[PDB]
Order: structure tokens, then sequence, then C-alpha cells
RNA sequence: GAGCCGGUAGCGGGCGUGGAUCCCUGGAUGUCCGAAUGGGGGAACCCGGCCGGCGGGAACGCCGGUCACCGCGCUUUUGCGCGGGGGGAACCUGGGGAACUGAAACAUCUCAGUACCCAGAGGAGAGGAAAGAGAAAUCGACUCCCUGAGUAGCGGCGAGCGAAAGGGGACCAGCCUAAACCGUCCGGCUUGUCCGGGCGGGGUCGUGGGGCCCUCGGACACCGAAUCCCCAGCCUAGCCGAAGCUGUUGGGAAGCAGCGCCAGAGAGGGUGAAAGCCCCGUAGGCGAAAGGUGGGGGGAUAGGUGAGGGUACCCGAGUACCCCGUGGUUCGUGGAGCCAUGGGGGAAUCUGGGCGGACCACCGCCUAAGGCUAAGUACUCCGGGUGACCGAUAGCGCACCAGUACCGUGAGGGAAAGGUGAAAAGAACCCCGGGAGGGGAGUGAAAUAGAGCCUGAAACCGUGGGCUUACAAGCAGUCACG
RNA sequence: UGAGUAACGAUAAAGAGGGUGAGAAUCCCUCUCGCCGUAAGCCCAAGGGUUCCUACGCAAUGGUCGUCAGCGUAGGGUUAGGCGGGACCUAAGGUGAAGCCGAAAGGCGUAGCCGAAGGGCAGCCGGUUAAUAUUCCGGCCCUUCCCGCAGGUGCGAUGGG
């Protein structure tokens, strides 16, 4: 495997759909977006001790970095 | 099982002429090494090995009628030692 | 009629045939039954060559195939086969007590 | 031969392990029969091969007795 | 139990009740191949090492072993034991993700998360211990059935798709992990007291546990692989086993006859023409031995639990809530529950925090966010059985030397043909003639059943005959007279 | 069915004798024509997997018989110290320890390797067989390489040149 969170995963199924709204207002327009898409996170690592990459993945890193820092 | 014998005699006019000089016509295993072909004739059969030649050959010609068939795997190997003997016990039919 | 079969080389009269009056069989055989009443040959005109007897319509032919023996001649004709008196160790013989009380036995015979 | 195996049952090492070689040869003889004899020999060729197996076998299977 | 040396009959022999065949079980070498593993490479080729062995010592080949590759187990001495990885008719779960068609347009919808493709999976899967549920102030894994209306439901309120609770019933089992909290021993850390390793305790079940004190505990609950044994059954091989003759035509009879029996077995199939009692090891019943496997039953194993009270407090993923995003669930934003996750921000310990019913309340229930979970439906490639289901251009396209030939480069698609006849006794010689062929014979109850053959028609080709027809126009033909 | 008409793979044409055999314009021999000849020649390399050779075989198939036959029945039969290739090489290309990427199967490719008429790399004539052959024999020939010997020596990795 590759581009999961590494601890975990964000390879989400991605469906994209909309159009135009006009509802609480009154009239109703047309739109519909019966289609599919994609939507995904971010790469970057640092250090164990000495000479190190890391990799892992996005959002957790703001948490994520400290744990290994916490060892 | 790694056994010495590797061959059966072949029967050409030339093979029949083979003994005038000492060429030796043998149906053989489809993977015998010349050295085996040496040694087989040796300790299994007792000579000073000299001169060897050998022929792989795919099988030749057949029918039955109702279906189809062609002759299975075959092979030849030839040789003649210096002393001029041996196999005189073995040329005997001709 | 498989690896298992029936009557030994045996001694037995038969019935339907156009010959009836049987006795010894000769050689029982495999899936096609194949045995010899040692009655009724034909000819087969075994070619002409001296490798054959020279002037054929050969004389020994014995393959009246069907099972039909009135089995064995102990003192009876046809019988059912019951089974065995055994007594002595590994004895069977499926000796036939039906009317007559014998197996056409290996002891007394074949 | 009711007891083809017994001597074969008896032999324990190379003495057979070589004997077979000669004993193999006895059958090496049998290919010589393009048309030199090949009469009653057709049995003689047959299950004489069979013993050899056991000669393999007993070697093997006593090499199994060995291991 | 005793005759055999596959389909195939010849041809040359043998071995044999001092079991060979045949079957059944474990044996032992199993060429090459392919995840593929010594190394590459056009599958069926090749090239070596590193040991020991043959060849005339080694220069030359043979032998057998060992020679990856991942990921783990760790033994963190270049490595050890050990892990997988291959598929395989279907099977379902994930992950992925399609139109035309249907809308008599069609882009929303639909069909439909179908089809397909991978991933994974085991003989089942998956789910499965309740942040239920919905309304009694319930129930208490779930799935499978059928019901539950296709009503309650959702929308270009077009065509549609389509529940759950409840109720019945099937099987009817539930427990493991993190909690500095303590001890522990161990690692780092550095002066101890941060984190990390194991071990104990706890590691929940429904609001409890953690700790101090007091009554406390004086044992039954058997394994949801806890373990093994035993009845454990298939596997295989089996053995029975009842009981008619005689007459008769008859090409042949077990039909007709006559007289007879049988039996917890008159299913069926077979023997030259129709057998309950001739044969079929036909079904009644019984075997079987050691294995090679395992639910029921059984036992021991029972890890693992098996009292309430007191003080306040340290306790199931930090990331749930919220916002914008799409997902599911019958739910296409309509006000939009829930569970899902997209991003975005971001709180806390049983004074919780979520719920059900936009939102608030109040009412009541529940205690979330680390996992294995059987037996229960499904599926039928394999085996066995079954038959108002089928007969040889039906049935798989395939019934016996085929999905092989053939064709199509390849991707593929995709043939035709069964039965002579009691058995072959399948035709010796005879003669015509090159031979095939044909006649005699004789064979056989039938060869006008003799091998392209049971029986064999259809048109289409002949003769043999019969009747008529050469000066007339006519689809055809029907009627009238000869 | 039309049809024994169309058709007969070429406008580059043989004849006759003699034999053979059941039976020959087509088959075997002789003889004379004819035609190629810048190929309808000899030769290797792809193609393919048997003919070729011998006997008998004639219905088959050869687009006609056909005693012939590349058709049949079975047998026959080609081997390399140096011919070609493989145990050497490596371009593109392919491959793939890394390395870095994909919903999932994937992506590329560092290093090396795989892969030719490329390159490097050890000869030739005659002779006899039914058939093959510069590998069979004869003559001649040079071969990387091993051991054993002499002799000299600075030697030693595809490492760097």
């Amino acid at each position: 495997m590759k581009e999961g969170i590494h601890p975990k995963l964000v390879p989400a199924r991605i469906i994209c759909g909309c159009g135009n709204v006009i509802e609480t207002y009154s009239t109703k327009p047309e739109i519909y977006v019966e289609v599919c898409s994609k939507c995904h996170p971010f790469y970057t690592g640092q250090q164990r001790f000495v000479d190190t990459e890391g990799r892992v993945e996005r959002f957790q890193r703001r948490y994520g970095d400290s744990y290994r820092k916490g060892r | 099982t790694a056994y010495d014998v590797i061959l059966a005699p072949v029967l050409s006019e030339k093979a029949y002429a083979g003994f005038a000089e000492g060429k030796y016509t043998f149906w053989v295993h489809p993977k015998a090494t010349k050295t085996e072909i040496k040694n087989a004739v040796e300790t299994a059969f007792k000579v000073k090995v000299v001169k060897v030649n050998t022929l792989h050959v795919r099988g030749k010609k057949k029918r039955l009628g109702r279906y189809l068939g062609k002759r299975p795997d075959r092979k030849k190997a030839i040789v003649q030692v210096a002393p001029g003997q041996k196999i005189e016990a073995l040329e005997g039919l001709i | 009629m498989r690896v298992k079969m029936h009557v030994k080389k045996g001694d037995t009269v038969l019935v339907a045939s156009g010959k009836y009056k049987g006795r010894v069989g000769k050689v029982k055989e495999v899936l096609p039954k194949k045995y010899a009443v040692i009655v009724e040959g034909v000819n087969i005109v075994k070619k002409a060559v001296r490798v054959s007897p020279k002037y054929p319509q050969g004389g020994f032919i014995e393959k009246e195939a069907p099972l039909h023996a009135s089995k064995v001649r102990p003192i009876c004709p046809a019988c059912g086969k019951p089974t065995r008196v055994r007594k002595k160790f590994l004895e069977n013989g499926k000796k036939i007590r039906v009317c007559a009380k014998c197996g056409g036995a290996l002891d007394t015979e074949e | 031969m009711r007891k083809q195996l017994e001597e074969a049952r008896k032999l324990s090492p190379v003495e057979l392990e070589k004997l077979v070689r000669e004993k193999k040869r006895e059958l090496m003889e049998l290919r010589f029969q393009a048309s030199i004899g090949q009469l009653s020999q057709n049995h003689k060729i047959r299950d004489l091969k069979r013993q050899i197996a056991r000669l393999l076998t007993v070697l093997n299977e006593k090499r199994r007795q060995n291991a």
C-alpha cells in the first residue's frame, strides 16, 4: 500500500454533485452533478534519531510529529 | 538411476560397414554427454575411447488410419576406438 | 460379470441350447463370460495356409457365451449357491447344500 | 519365484549397491535383442526389471532404515 | 478369491491358490515445467557455483544436497528457525466503477453499485455484544425465512425504486485489549520520578472499576479451536440371501400348459422371443479390519469468572462536537434525523457524553470512537441418489480413441458422425478378371442383415411392362362420351 | 438444376523408335527438335518439418489414365578443436536489487544483465554413399586450454587508463 495516512487512511470515495439551489427563497432552478471526482491530503517527514526521512501523512502531523518526538 | 547403459545398437548398411573400421551405431538417451558416452563405453563396456559423433532426431512417419500419429523421440551416437576391438561379440547378426 | 464372476472350470449339464446335455466346462473368462461347453464347434474356414491346418473349416469352437450352467454334478443339477460351512480356519468353499451338498469342491475336484 | 525379495531383503550395503550394477547389466544384455534371440526371453526381460526397483527400493528403503 | 500379462482383437510367451491380477491405505523415486527460487531465457532450453562421488588425477561430464524474493518470529555472531505468496465452477465482502434501454424525447431518474476488473476470504463468508430501538413506561447478538404494506415512504409527486419496528419461526453461545493506577522488571532517558519492555492485577459488559476500611470467598459453569481420549462414521473391500421343474410349440423360451413353492428381499437390469423363485454379490438384513479423517455422547483439561458497604477522586482511540463537502440507510438538501467519512477547525471522565422525536426543552433510554467471534440461510465445480426430463440433426456443442480436427495470425469461434448380429461363426477354397468386384458354395432362423451394414421411407435415376401421344396453342384440370 | 456446353493456371511446340508392364500422348532408355541462359543457374540464410533413397500399392490425391509420382506401406538416413550459434560483449529496446510514484492491478528506472547479418572470436582440398557432408576417410592445417618440464620473471581484479 501507499498513500494512506500511514497510521491510517484518506483515499476516500469521491462523489461530486450540485447545481443551483433557490429553496428557502421560493422558485427552484436546475443543476444536478451526477458525477465522480477525487479529494486527498499531504506528504512530509522529519526525524527519528540521526539520518532520517519520515514521510507519513498530512493532518495528523500537527499532532503526529510529537509522538515519535515523544517516542 | 544414473546407470551406465544409455543405448541400443543401430542397423545401417553403413553400420554393417561400421565394423570394417569400427564406427559404432547406437540408439541413445536424448541427453547423453559425450563423456558419458565415453565412460559408458568405458567401465560399463571396456575400451580406449576415441572419435565420437552423435545425432538427435525427432521421430519419423506413421499412421493408424482413423486418427493421426508421428514417431516419438529418438537419437543416435557414433564412435570408434583405436585398438580395433570390442563389440565383435556384438556385431553378430551380420 | 466383473472382477468377480462365477463357475469354476467345472462339470455341468445345461438346458436351453439345442444341445442341453452338458458336463465339464473348459475355460471360463473375463467380462465377456467365455468358457467352453466342449460341445458344438463350427468351421471358420481358417484361411488356407499350412500355418493353419491346411484344409480348414476348423473344428474346435467353444464360446456359447451366456451363463446358463445347471451348476456342478455332485448328485444334483442346477442349484442356488448358499454359502459356507467353514468350521476349519479360513474355510468357506461356499459349498452348496442346495439339494446336493457340495461345492464341486477343490478337495474332491479341480 | 515365490521369494524374489528375500536375498534382496538381506543385502545391506554397497555389496548390493554394486551387485545391482552388475545385476542391472544382466538386463543391459536385454537390449541387445534386436533380433539375436528374443524368444522365451520376452519374459526374461520383463519383471527382471522389477527386482531392480526393489534393489533401488531396498537401498532407498534401507537408506530409510538408515534414515 | 483365485486365472490373468488397460482400451484391441494379433503376435512370441509365461507367472500362478506356498493371493497374480482387482480394489483399498500408507509407502518410496516422482524428467521438465510453471507463485517459481542457484542465474537468465523464446514453457518445456540453457550457464554456474559451494560440498562430497564417479572419468584416465586435475584439466571434461555425470551424482545427490544446497545457492532467491519478499514480509514476519526474532537469535539486533551476513541467519537462523518459522510467514506467505498459486490457483481453483461458483460463493460473498471490500475497493472500483458503464451505457443504451425505461421514461414511446431525454440531460435529472432509471435500470443499478447490477455487468465487469482487481483485492481478500475461507468452506463459508460478512455481520455479531448495541452511543439499539421505537413506545409498552419495550426489548435485549444477528442473520435466513415468510410476513411485515410494497402501505409509511422520495421525487421532472413521470415512470419507479423501495423499509423498519412489530409478529412467527430457524438455530438459539459470547468474550477478549489502552486504562501510571499500583506493582513489577527492562530499556533508554539523566540525578531518579519523561517515555518506552514485558508481567501481574484490572483490562469493563448496561455505569462499573482504582485505591483504604469493614462483613468479606468457606467450591461447580461447562468450553465458542480450552486438550485428549473414547461411542466416535464415511472411507474401502464384503457376506449373505429364500425358492420351481416337467411338458409343449417351437430358429430360439423363463410364453402356453400343467402341476410347485417363496417370502421383514416380486424394485430393477440381464440371459437368443415377455423370469417373484435362471442369472444378476437384485433389494430384507449384516459387514468389516488397523489405518485417513470428527458433529452427537462422554469424561478429565475449566484458562476464566463465580459477595455487598464507605470516602471524594485517577478509567474503552487525542480527534467526537461544530462548519462547508459529498456517502449510505426507502432519504435526489426539502426543514433533513442518524451512521459515513471530505476538508475546516478542536472538549472533556460513570456530577459523563451521546442519543429517539428540525430546535429547544422537558421524558425516558443508552455509556459511543482497539478485536475474534460459532450453529443457524447461501452456493454448488465433486460424490451419491432421484425422475408426468430428454432418444440420437434431443439433450452440454459434445455418448466414447474431440471443444480435437477445421477455420480464424493471434485474440477466438467452433465440426460431423450411436446401434451388423446369438456370438462373429465377418465369409477357406471355387471361377471372371489387373485389382476391386461379382457369382457358387457353405455359414448362420433372416445376408435383398455382410462392414459404410437394424428398419429403412422423402423427393431425385433408372429400366421392365402397361396406356396413349406427330398438324396442333396451353397453368392446370374437372366434368360429359368413348 | 443449366452441362458434357464453360472450363481446363499461360501462345515456349516435340517427334518416333525400344522396353515395360493386366492394361502407356503423359512412365524408363535411345535418338532429333524446342527453350532458357543475364536465369526456368548453381549457393547460403528465413520457411516448413518431411521428402530424398528401395521395394510393392493402386481406388484413393494427383484437376485425365498413370504400371508415374514431392500420394500410399514400411524401412532408410545427415553427428564439427576450429561452419553458424551457445558457454563473450553490449545500442536502442527490454529487464529489473535500489530509488520514487498508483483506487487496485501500477510508475520509472540508478547499477548490472537480456537480447543481432553488430562486434570480437580458432583452416583447407580431394575422395569415395542410394542419400548426406569443408564435421566420414585421406593429405595438409592451425585450436583456446590442462597438467608435466624448461625459461624468464615484479606478477595479480573488468577496478582506472
